């Protein structure tokens, strides 16, 4: 998948 | 006065399906009176499932709204919106060759010349220069988001993550989100900050995709390793038999220090002599709006 979860 | 973007559903006809999209099926069709001095026009018709949620419908329409602001030869053009009745439709310039990633893959010996590659780089950079000049940061530049016209012209075509940066010159992502990690700059991966500089970083990745015929960036590395590899200073490899100008552009676009990266205008400037003749006539770069 090209869109991965990431949190800021 | 009337909404200049609204079009009567009757003036649009759907010839056939092109493929499933983010919010619904995309069709190829024809629309009447959407272009000046043009009776009917071939168009791409993006729809929203009549069962979609308000959340999805809002995102769908927001992308259309952002597109209403663009008028550039190297940016896929919005031609109209049908917001009355079902299903909700958005009609856009037809790009017969599909997305750039699929087009590049189709050229694989298993399943382009230096000049053709540089021409693509220039067109993409011109569309991005236009976007950045109007104070918009794309945030999701990748081959999958560029489209190819019948005559092979490449154009920026998906604006799902595009944000206005007129006021602050940057966009900071808050909380959680599904982001294009393998196309994001080191600073973006670190604190979710997006600038014209990070758009230039992604352009570098698109150049890599072009030279490798759409290989997966950082193939073999898990998303985790990518995050670490890039934030620590790592870079994608130098594609075999890649034109020197593209290797250099990549090197420039991938400067760890965003301030060391060139602007899209500087990028275009450096390769302008390699562009086809008609670039001067249709590009944002050579237009009077750019001064
Ligand atoms: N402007 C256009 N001209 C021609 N074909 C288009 C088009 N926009 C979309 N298509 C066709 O519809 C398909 C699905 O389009 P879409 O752009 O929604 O892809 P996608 O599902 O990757 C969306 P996203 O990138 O937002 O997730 C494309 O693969 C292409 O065949």
């Amino acid at each position: 998948g090209e869109y991965v979860n990431i949190e800021f | 006065v009337p909404d200049e973007w609204e079009v009567a559903r009757e003036k649009i006809t759907m010839s056939r399906e092109l493929g499933q999209g983010s919010f619904g099926m995309v069709y190829e069709g024809v629309a009447k009176g959407v272009v000046k001095d043009e009776p009917e026009t071939r168009v791409a018709i993006k729809t929203v499932n009549e069962a979609a949620s308000m959340r999805e419908r809002i995102e769908f329409l927001n992308e259309a709204s952002v597109m209403k602001e663009f008028n550039c030869h190297h940016v896929v053009r919005l031609l109209g919106v049908v917001s009355q009745g079902q299903p909700t439709l958005v009609i856009m310039e037809l790009m017969t060759r599909g997305d750039l990633k699929s087009y590049l893959r189709s050229l694989r010996p298993e399943m382009p010349s230096l000049s053709k590659m540089i021409q693509m780089a220039g067109e993409i950079a011109d569309g991005m220069a236009y976007l950045n000049a109007n104070k918009f940061v794309h945030r999701d530049l990748a081959a999958r988001n560029c489209m190819v016209a019948e005559d092979f012209t490449v154009k920026i075509g998906d604006f799902g993550m595009t944000r206005d940066i007129y006021e602050t010159d940057y966009y900071r992502k808050g909380g959680k989100g599904l982001l294009p990690v393998r196309w994001m700059s080191p600073e973006s991966l670190k604190d979710g900050v997006f600038t014209t500089y990070s758009d230039v970083w992604s352009f570098g990745v698109v150049l890599w995709e072009i030279a490798t015929l759409a290989e997966q960036p950082y193939q073999g590395l898990s998303n985790e390793q990518v995050l670490r590899f890039v934030m620590e200073g790592g870079l994608l490899d130098k594609p075999d038999n890649c034109p020197d100008m593209l290797l250099e552009l990549m090197r420039m676009c991938w400067q760890y220090n965003p301030k060391m990266r060139p602007s899209f205008l500087e990028i275009i400037s450096s390769i302008k002599e390699e562009m086809e003749p008609g670039f001067r006539e249709v590009s944002f770069y050579y237009s009077e709006e750019n001064k």
